C-alpha cells in the first residue's frame, strides 16, 4: 500500500492545501464531508485513495494531512468552512499568536510550544498507515511561520523517521512582486533546513504563476485561489503514479534517484503545461508533441527565470491520460535536437518519462480547460542560481545597513546565524556554478 | 446459488422488496433464511467482482446510517429448498453532482448500489424483471436515479433496454444519465 | 523430459513473461483459467516443458513472477491470462528498486533473492529432468537489471549444467526514458556474460521500428513489442515441444551458435513479419522468410548486421517444408554474403525444422544471429557510462547502498574487453 | 427500534473452502476506459498481426 | 426466564435508577408510557403495559415526585415508588435506626412482592450512594434484611463512592464508613463509582466543560447496561451473574471491582476514528479512564471482566487480550496466570437522544478487580481520623440511637479490609 | 447394528454438535426438515448408525443435547438444523454452572444427570446393537467439564463394556477467557483418564492457528472452528457408515492406538485443507494429503508433535484411491520421521481407506495422533492449577457447593502421573 503524509505548514501552506485536498477528494470520489458515496469504489481500487485519506469504521475517509499554523485565523475558517468535516479535528493545529512574519518567532519562540504537539499529531498518522512513501511538505519561504515553524519541523522529521522522502513544495520570493518587507531574511535563514532535511525541493514564484495566468488562461486580475490550484494539479501530477496505474510508472525513489545529481542539487523547476482557457482548447490539438514543447518554453516555467541563461541537468516529463509511449519518445527526440534546448554533457540521457493513465481531473469553477493528457515538467535546471543571486542580492541591501536585525536577535536567534544562512546559500550557488561547467 | 428453506413461506412474491424495517423484523434468529441469502448473493457478488471485501451484507445494511432497500429473485425448487437468482441492492442518498459545461448540482438522487445476477444464471431477460419491479414499487424512472460506477454490461443493458448511453461520469464515481432537467444549480457553470 | 523454468523479473520482464505465457497458452491450447481446451493431441504430448499439472485438467506454468514492486504483481495478476500463474509463485518485496541497480543487487533484491531461490528450487525438483532456465528481465531498470542478475549468478552456482536463456531488454539511446539507466546496464552486462549461456539481446529502438516499418503500426504500444519477443521466445524452443524433421533444443543452438565462451550474445528475429495491407500481396515460402530473417530490418536489436561479419547463425523453422529448399536457401545466403560471415568458420548457419507452425501460420522461422555487430549496443552504452562517470553524475544514489567507484570501473573495464573480444574477430 | 441479530458470527467460511468443485474461477471483466482497463489493452493486450 | 431486581435508595441512587431505566426502555423500544428479551428488566401485565422491576424508594418525598410527575410517571408501578416523611438529613443513625424503620417494612413487602412474581430471579442491582444518609442508612437496613431473607440470590450493589477531594456533605466520611461493614459481609459485587472520576471524563474525553448530575447518571446506566447485556442480548461468550462472580470475585472479602467505558468519545470525534478492540481494549487501562479516582498502576490487578459489545470477533479479542499481557504496566498478581474473563455480545450499545455519547459501532465495559482500590479507603480512613479526633458530629449520630462503639468498629472494619487487599496484593 | 449415541454438552459442545450434525446430515443428505433428500443408495445403506427412523421418511439424529441454562438450547433450536433434533432430547437446566465445576457436577448437574440418563438409556436401549457414546464438551467450562464427567461416569457404570468417546476442547492460555478454567480442566481430566476409551483433545489456539495461516481466514468465528471439528468428527466414524477397502471402526481405532489403558488422548486433523486462492493450483493426491496430514501446522491441538515421540497414529483416507501407494507413503513416513515414533513398536500408523468421499471433496484423509507432547497441555495446566492452588485463589466458590480441598490435591496429583506416562515414553 503505496501512502504519503502530506504537511501544511503557515497560512500560504495550509491555503494552498485547502485547493490540494479538494483536488484529491474530487479525484477519488471523496465528498467533501469525508463520505464515499460509491459503494462499489470501497471494493474496487482499493490502493488509489488509500494514498492520501485514511478509513474509519463508519465509512467515512481520513485525509492522512496535518495542517499547523501559529495563528488560528485560516485553520478556523476551514473548521467554518465547507471541508469542515473532512480533517480529523486533532490534524488541524493551532497557536493563539503567529510567527509575526518572523523567522525566530515561528523557530524558537512560538514554534518550541506546539512543535511536541505537531510531532505527536505526525506520529499517529505514521503509526497508522503500513506503507508510508514519504513526507509532502508545504509551506512559504518568506512568511513567519511557514519559514521559522518548517525549518524547526524538517529537522525533527529528519531524526524521527530519516529514510522516509521528504518532498517540500515552496513559494520562493519573486524578484519583484513582494507582500513582505523583510521576507530576505526568511527566506535566507530557511535556505539551510531546505538545502539539507529536504529531500526534493520544489520552488514557485507568485509572479511566474500570475503571468502564466495573464498570458494562457486569459484573466487579468487572478489570486491565490488560482495559484493554489495549480499547484494542486502539479502535486496531483506527481503523485498520480502511486494512486494510478499506467505504463512506465515512476514513484519517488525513481524520482528522487533520476533527478537529483548531487546531494546538494535537489531543487528543481515545476511546469504544468496544458494550462490554458476553455476558450482556447477548442482550437489546438493538443496533441503529446505541442504540450511537450510548451514544457521548455521560459513562458511556462512557474519560477520567475530563464532557463536559456543555464543548462538542463535532469527533466521528469509526468505525462498522464492518454499518452502513448511512441509519441514521447519522437517528443524527446525532438527537443534534443533543438539547440537552444542546452543540457549538460555529462547528462547523455536526462529525461526521465512516467506515463498514467489517469487523466488530469477538472475542478468546477475552475479556469483550467478539460484536457485529454497532460504533463508535469519537472527539470533540475542551473537557471535557479539566478533567483537565488537576486534574493541574495536583496539580502545583503538589507543586511548592510542591519534593517531589521533587532526583531531576529530579540526572539533567542544569534546575529551570526545571517552570516552563516548567508554563507550556506552563497556555497550553493558555487555549487550550482560548478555543476554547470562543460568537462 | 441454493438455500436449504422454502422462501415461499416468508417472502410473498419471487422477487421480494426488503426495506430495512424488514429485514429487522427477518432478524437472523428465527428468519436465519433472508440474512444467509442475503450474505450468500453479496458474497458471490464481491467474489465474481474481484473485490476483496463484501459491500452488501445483511448486518452492515441493517446497522446502515441511511434506509436501504434489498430485492432478491428466488424460485421454488423442493419442499425445503429455493435457488437464488439475483440480488439488487439500492437506497436514496444525497450526491454532489456535475453536469456537461462544468456545471454545479447539489440533489437527492436514486442510487443504485448492487445489481447483480449468478453467473450461472445470467441471460434470460434476469435482472430486468427485478429492475422494473423496483420501478414499479418507488415509482423512480431512470431519469431520476444513479448508477455507481455502472459496469461495462450495465452500461450495455442500460443502452439495449432503456436506449440510454452515452452517460456523463460524475466526480464520485457515480454515471448519470444526460437527464439533467432537475434545475437549481446551486454554483453557475 | 526437458522442462524449463520461468522467471520474470521486474516491470518490463513480468508483462514480456506475460505476453509469452499467453502466446504458449495459445500454441497449446490452454484455456486463460489454466484448463486444457486444446483440439490436437500434439499440443498435450508435451505440455510438462512449460506446464505443471493440478489433476483435474488444470496447467499452471513452471513461472516464478518477481519484483519487488507490489503494483506488477497486482497487475500481472489483474490481467488477461493473471490467474493462470500459481499465487505462491508471486514474490515481491515492499517497493520498487527506484531504477537503482544498487538497491535490487544487494539490499532490497538481496532480502528476497532468498524467497526466491527457495521457490525456484521447489518448482526445479518438481520437474522429472530439467533442462535449465529463461529469465525475462530489463537492464535499464533497477529491481530487473540489478536482481535478476544476483539471481542469476545464485542459480548458476547451484545448477552450473543447466542451461541459462536471458532475453534482456537492452537500453538504447533513441528512445532512452530513464536517466541512470547507463549505470545499470553496464554493471548488469558484467553479470550477463559470466553467468548465461546465451543472451538474447532485445532492444526498445529496434522493436519499435519493426513495429514501424514492417507491420507498419500506427501505435505500437507495449503490447506489440512483448508480443514479437513472446514470439521469438515460442520460436526458440519449439523443437522441444513438437516434432519435427531436423530437431533443435536450446543445447544445441548454444553448442552451434557459441565457439568462444563469451560470445553468446545474439539477435532475434521473426520470419513472417508482414503488414495488414501486404497480407495477400506476399508468398510465405522458405526463400521469403530466410530473406527477410537475415534482412537487417528485421533484427530486434539496435545494431546493424552490415557492419559485422557473422560469427554463426541459427534459423529455427515451423511447419511443413521441404530441406531441399531450406538447405539451398542457406547455401545461397552464405555465398552472396560472404563479406557478412567469418571466412575462418566453413558454416555459419545452423537449421532446425520443427513441424508445428504458430496458430494462424502456415510456416514460421525465428532467426537468432550471433553477430559482431553487437559490439555497437556496448559502444553506446560505454560512451554514455564514460560520459556520466567523468563527473559521477548520480553516483550518490550507487554509493548510498554500499556500491563503490571502483565497483564501475571494473564494469567498465569489462564491458570494453567484451567489445574488443567481438571486435577481434571483425576485419 | 428494537434489539437487532448479527448474520456475521453464523458465517461458515470453511464450508465453501472444503468443496474444491465448488470453486468458480471466473473473474469479470475490467472497464475499458478504466485506467487498469487502459493498462490491460495496451501493456498486456496486442493486436493481430497474422 | 433470567429477572432480576432493581433498588434505588436516596437521591443518588434514584436519579441514577431514572437514567437506567431511560436507557433500558431505549434499548428494549418500550416507551415512557410503559406501551411497546425485555423478561429480565419488565414485567408484561396483560393489557400489555411493561413494568419495570424496580423498588424507588426514598424517605425525602421530593425526587419520587418528580419521577411521578415527570415523563416516566405511567411506567413504574406506583405502589413500588415508596416513600417517607421526611429525609435521614446525611444522618446515618436517622435513616438506619430512626426514619429507615417507619418503611423498612413496606420496602421489604413490595422486594417480596416482586421477588414471587418471577420465577427466574437472577439478583438484585442495589443503587444508592454512601456520602448520604439515607442511601447509606436505609441500604445497610434493607440490604442486611435482604441477606437474611433471601441469602444465595446475588447482590450488586452500586454505590457514588466520596471524592477524594469533591464533596456536597461535611458528614460524608462518617457515614461511609458506617456503611463500609454492610457493603462487606452483605453484598455479593460492590461496584463504587466516584463522581470527580466521570468528571474527569467528561472533560477530557467527551470535551464537556460543565457536565452535571445527568451526564454521570447516563454513564453509569450505561455501565449497568453492559453489565446486564449478556442476560437479555445473545451473544458469543455470555457472562452470567454467578458466571460474573466467580471469574471475578477470588476471596470473599475481595469483591470491590472498578469500572470504566472505554468507547466514551465526543459525537464529532467518533466519526473520525476507527475505534477497533485492540483500541478500545488498550484504552480500557488508561489510568485516566477508570471511574474511581486512584491509580490503577500503583495497585496489582487480580482479576479483569471484558464485556465486549456490538460487532466484535474473538480473534481481535483474543490479540488485543495478549498484547495487553505483553505490557509490563498492566501488573497481575502471579498467582492468577488467566486474569482475563472475556465476554461478547451482538447488541451494540444504545445512544440517548440529547447525550455526550455517540454512535459506536462496539463498546466495552472492562471490570476489574485490583488491589489500587484500597487508596480511596485510605483516603476515606484519614478523613474519619482526623473528623472523629475531635468527635466533630458524633453527637447527631448517638443522639438517634446509635453508639459510639458503632464508629470504632467500622474504622476497624474497613482498616482490617484495606488490610486484606495490602497482605491479598503480594506475590506469593 | 453400530449405532452411536451422542451427547453435547455446555455451549461450546452443544455449538460443536450442532455443527456435527449439519455436516452428517450434509454427508447422508439429510433435508434439514428431517427428511431424505439423497441421491444415493450408500447414504441410507447404514444411515442407523447416527439417526433414528421416524416412519414418514424422516430421520431424528440420535443426539441428546444438554446445557444448564436454556439459551444455548434455545439458540440451537433456533438455528438452521433446530428441527432435526427430537424435542424429548432436549435436556436444559434453569441456569447455569457460572464456570463452576462444583456447580455442574455435585448440585446442579446432579439434580439434572437424572434426566439426562432418563433419555440416554432410551436411546442406547433403543438401538439394535449400541457401539458406543461420543461426548462434546469444553474443559475449561463448568457445565461443560462437571456435567461431562458427571455424565461420563455414569454412562460407564451403566455401559462398562461400550466404547466412550470424548471431543474435548482443551484450554490454552493463549486464547484463555476465563478465570478459574484450569481448575474445572484439572478437575476434569481426573475422570476423563479414567472413563473413557477416547478422548480426543482440541484446542481453541491451534483451530486458530489453521484458519489463520492454512486456511488463510481473515476473520475466523466459531462456525469454521466447529466445522474444522465437526470434518474431524466426521472422518473418525466414516468406516461405520461407508464401504472401504480397509475398515477400521471405533474399537479398531482404539485398539491400534492404544498401548496401554489410560493413553487414550490424540491429536486430529485434516488433509485437504487448503485456502481459497490455492484451490485451483493445488493437485490433491496422496502423498500431499499425507504430508498435511502428518503436518505440524495441521494438528488441532497447541502441543507441537516435534517436541515428542509418536506412540500410534492413525490416518483414514476417504475416497477412490490405490492402497500400495498409501503404503508406500506411510512407509516413507516411518522412514523418514523414525525419530519422531518410538522404536519398541514396530508399525506406528494404522490406514483405513474409505471409498465415499466428503460431499464436494475427491479424497480426504482424518489424522489421528497419539503422541507423548499431549502431556505439554496437561503441563500447562497444572502449571496454572498450581499457581492458583499456592494461595487458595478461587476456592471458596467450590467449597461452597460441598466439594472439599482435598479433592484439589487429589485431581492434581493424578493428573500429575498422567503428564509422566507419556514422558516415560518419550526419549
Ligand atoms: N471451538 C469452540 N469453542 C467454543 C465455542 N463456544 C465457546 N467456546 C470456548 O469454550 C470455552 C468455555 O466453554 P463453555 O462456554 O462451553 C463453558 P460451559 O458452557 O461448558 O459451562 P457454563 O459456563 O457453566 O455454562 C472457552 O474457550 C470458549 O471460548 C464454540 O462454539 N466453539
Ligand atoms: N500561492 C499562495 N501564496 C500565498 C498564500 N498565502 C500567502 N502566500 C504567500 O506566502 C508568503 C509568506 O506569507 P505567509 O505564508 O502568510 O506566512 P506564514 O507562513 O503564514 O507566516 P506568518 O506570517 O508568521 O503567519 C507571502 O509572500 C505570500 O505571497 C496563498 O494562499 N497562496
Amino acid at each position: 500500500m503505496r501512502e504519503v503524509i502530506s504537511i501544511h505548514i503557515g497560512q500560504a501552506g495550509v491555503q494552498i492545501g485547502n485547493a490540494c485536498w479538494e483536488l484529491y477528494c474530487l479525484e477519488h470520489g471523496i465528498q467533501p464531508d469525508g463520505q464515499m458515496p460509491s459503494d462499489q469504489s470501497l471494493g474496487g481500487s482499493d490502493d488509489s485513495f488509500s494514498t492520501f485519506f485514511s478509513e474509519t469504521g463508519s465509512g467515512r475517509h481520513v485525509p492522512r494531512a496535518v495542517m499547523v499554523d501559529l495563528e488560528p485565523t485560516v485553520i478556523d475558517e476551514i473548521r467554518t468552512g465547507t471541508y469542515r468535516s473532512l480533517f480529523h479535528p486533532e490534524q488541524l493545529i493551532t497557536g493563539k499568536e503567529d510567527a509575526a512574519n518572523n523567522y525566530a518567532r515561528g523557530h524558537y519562540t512560538i514554534g518550541k510550544e506546539i512543535i511536541d504537539l505537531t510531532l505527536d499529531r505526525i506520529r499517529r498518522l505514521a503509526d497508522n498507515c503500513t506503507g508510508l512513501q514519504g513526507f509532502l511538505v508545504f509551506h512559504s519561504f518568506g512568511g513567519g511561520t511557514g519559514s521559522g515553524f518548517t525549518s524547526l519541523l524538517m529537522e525533527r522529521l529528519s531524526v524521527d523517521y530519516g529514510k522516509k522522502a521528504k518532498l517540500e513544495f515552496s513559494i520562493y520570493p519573486a524578484p519583484q512582486v513582494s507582500t513582505a518587507v523583510v521576507e530576505p531574511y526568511n527566506s535566507i535563514l530557511t535556505t539551510h533546513t531546505t538545502l539539507e532535511h529536504s529531500d526534493c525541493s520544489f520552488m514557485v514564484d507568485n509572479e511566474a504563476i500570475y503571468d502564466i495566468c495573464r498570458r494562457n488562461l486569459d484573466i487579468e486580475r487572478p489570486s491565490y485561489t488560482n495559484l493554489n490550484r495549480l499547484i494542486g494539479q502539479i502535486v496531483s501530477s506527481i503523485t498520480a503514479s502511486l494512486r494510478f496505474d499506467g505504463a512506465l510508472n515512476v514513484d519517488l525513489t525513481e524520482f528522487q534517484t533520476n533527478l537529483v545529481p548531487y546531494p546538494r542539487i535537489h531543487f528543481p523547476l515545476a511546469t504544468f503545461s496544458p494550462v490554458i482557457s476553455a476558450e482556447k482548447a477548442y482550437h489546438e490539438q493538443l496533441s503529446v508533441a505541442e504540450i511537450t514543447n510548451m514544457c521548455f518554453e521560459p513562458h511556462n516555467q512557474m519560477v520567475k527565470c530563464d532557463p536559456r541563461h543555464g543548462k538542463y541537468m535532469a527533466v521528469c516529463l509526468l505525462f498522464r491520460g492518454d499518452v502513448v509511449p511512441k509519441d514521447v519518445n519522437a517528443a524527446i527526440a525532438t527537443i534534443k535536437t533543438k539547440r537552444s534546448i542546452q543540457f549538460v554533457d555529462w547528462c547523455p540521457t536526462g529525461f526521465k518519462v512516467g506515463i498514467n493513465y489517469q487523466p488530469p481531473t477538472v475542478v468546477p469553477g475552475g479556469d483550467l480547460a478539460k484536457v485529454p493528457r497532460a504533463v508535469c515538467m519537472l527539470s533540475n535546471t542551473t537557471a535557479i542560481a539566478e533567483a537565488w543571486a537576486r534574493l541574495d542580492h536583496k539580502f545583503d541591501l538589507m543586511y548592510a545597513k542591519r534593517a531589521f536585525v533587532h526583531w531576529y536577535v530579540g526572539e533567542g536567534m544569534e546575529e551570526g546565524e545571517f552570516s552563516e544562512a548567508r554563507e550556506d546559500l552563497a556555497a550553493l550557488e558555487k555549487d550550482y556554478e560548478e555543476v554547470g561547467v562543460d568537462s | 446459488m441454493e438455500i436449504a428453506f422454502d422462501l415461499s413461506t416468508i417472502f410473498t412474491d419471487n422477487i421480494q422488496r426488503l426495506t430495512r424495517t424488514d429485514l429487522l423484523k427477518y432478524g437472523p434468529k428465527r428468519y436465519w433464511a433472508v440474512a444467509q441469502s442475503i450474505d450468500c448473493l453479496g458474497e458471490m457478488s464481491s467474489k465474481f467482482h474481484g473485490w476483496k471485501r463484501v459491500i452488501t451484507m445483511y448486518d452492515k445494511i441493517v446497522d446502515h446510517d441511511e434506509e436501504q432497500t434489498t430485492y432478491i429473485m428466488w424460485e421454488k425448487v423442493n419442499g425445503s429448498k429455493s435457488i437464488l437468482k439475483g440480488l439488487l441492492r439500492v437506497g436514496y442518498k444525497t450526491l454532489y453532482l456535475t453536469d456537461n459545461e462544468q456545471n454545479q448540482y447539489m440533489e437527492k438522487a436514486m442510487c443504485i448500489l448492487d445489481f447483480f445476477v449468478v453467473p450461472t444464471e445470467q441471460r434470460s431477460g434476469n435482472g430486468f424483471k427485478m429492475f422494473d419491479e423496483m420501478l414499479k414499487a418507488e415509482n423512480v424512472t431512470v431519469d431520476q436515479c444513479a448508477f455507481d460506477k455502472p459496469s461495462a454490461a450495465l452500461q450495455q443493458f442500460l443502452e439495449k433496454y432503456y436506449d440510454r448511453k452515452d452517460l456523463v461520469w460524475q466526480s464520485n464515481k457515480y454515471a448519470l444519465c444526460s437527464n439533467f432537467f432537475i434545475g437549481r444549480h446551486p454554483t453557475v457553470p | 523430459m526437458r522442462e524449463i523454468v520461468h522467471i520474470q523479473a521486474g516491470q518490463c520482464g513480468n508483462q514480456i513473461g506475460s505476453k509469452f505465457w499467453e502466446v504458449i497458452s495459445d500454441e497449446h491450447g490452454i484455456d486463460p483459467s489454466g484448463q486444457y481446451v486444446g483440439d490436437s493431441d500434439l499440443q498435450l504430448e508435451r505440455i510438462n516443458v512449460y506446464y505443471n499439472e493440478a489433476g483435474s485438467n488444470k496447467y499452471v506454468p513452471r513461472a516464478v513472477l518477481v519484483d519487488l514492486e507490489p503494483g506488477t504483481m497486482d497487475s500481472v495478476r489483474s490481467g488477461p491470462f493473471g490467474q493462470l500463474f500459481r499465487p505462491d509463485n508471486y514474490v515481491f518485496g515492499q517497493s520498487g528498486a527506484g531504477n537503482n541497480w544498487a538497491k535490487g543487487h544487494y539490499t532490497e533484491g538481496a532480502e528476497l533473492v532468498d524467497n526466491v531461490l527457495d521457490v525456484v528450487r521447489k518448482e526445479a525438483e518438481s520437474t522429472d529432468c530439467l533442462q535449465g532456465f529463461q529469465l525475462t528481465h530489463s537492464l535499464g531498470g533497477g529491481t530487473g537489471s540489478g536482481m535478476g542478475t544476483l539471481l542469476i549468478s545464485k542459480i548458476r552456482e547451484e545448477y552450473p549444467d543447466r542451461i541459462m536463456n536471458t532475453f534482456s531488454v537492452v537500453p538504447s539511446p533513441k528512445v532512452s526514458d530513464t536517466v541512470v539507466e547507463p549505470y545499470n546496464a553496464t554493471l548488469s552486462v558484467h553479470q550477463l556474460v559470466e553467468n548465461t549461456d546465451s543472451t538474447f539481446c532485445i532492444d526498445n529502438e529496434a522493436l519499435y521500428d519493426i513495429c514501424f516499418r514492417t507491420l507498419k503500426l500506427t501505435t505500437p504500444t507495449y503490447g506489440d513489442l512483448n508480443h514479437l519477443v513472446s514470439a521469438t521466445m515460442s520460436g526458440v524452443t519449439t523443437c522441444l515441444r513438437f516434432p519435427g524433421q531436423l530437431n533443435a533444443d536450446l543445447r544445441k543452438l548454444a553448442v552451434n551458435m557459441v565457439p568462444f565462451p563469451r560470445l553468446h550474445f545474439f539477435m532475434p528475429g521473426f520470419a513472417p513479419l508482414t503488414s495488414r495491407s501486404n497480407q495477400q500481396y506476399r508468398a510465405i515460402t522458405v526463400p521469403e522468410l530466410t530473406q527477410q530473417c537475415f534482412d537487417a530490418k528485421n533484427m530486434m536489436a539496435a545494431c546493424d548486421p552490415r557492419h559485422g561479419r557473422y560469427l554463426t547463425a541459427a534459423a529455427i523453422f515451423r511447419g511443413r517444408m521441404s530441406m531441399k529448399e531450406v538447405d539451398e536457401q542457406m547455401l545461397n545466403i552464405q555465398n552472396k554474403n560472404s563479406s557478412y560471415f567469418v571466412d575462418w568458420i566453413p558454416n555459419n548457419v545452423k537449421t532446425a525444422v520443427c513441424d508445428i507452425p504458430p496458430r494462424g501460420l502456415k510456416m514460421s522461422a525465428t532467426f537468432i544471429g550471433n553477430s559482431t555487430a553487437i559490439q555497437e549496443l556496448f559502444k553506446r552504452i560505454s560512451e554514455q557510462f564514460t560520459a556520466m562517470f567523468r563527473r559521477k553524475a548520480f553516483l550518490h544514489w550507487y554509493t548510498g547502498e554500499g556500491m563503490d567507484e571502483m565497483e564501475f570501473t571494473e564494469a567498465e573495464s569489462n564491458m570494453n574487453d567484451l567489445v574488443s573480444e567481438y571486435q577481434q574477430y571483425q576485419e
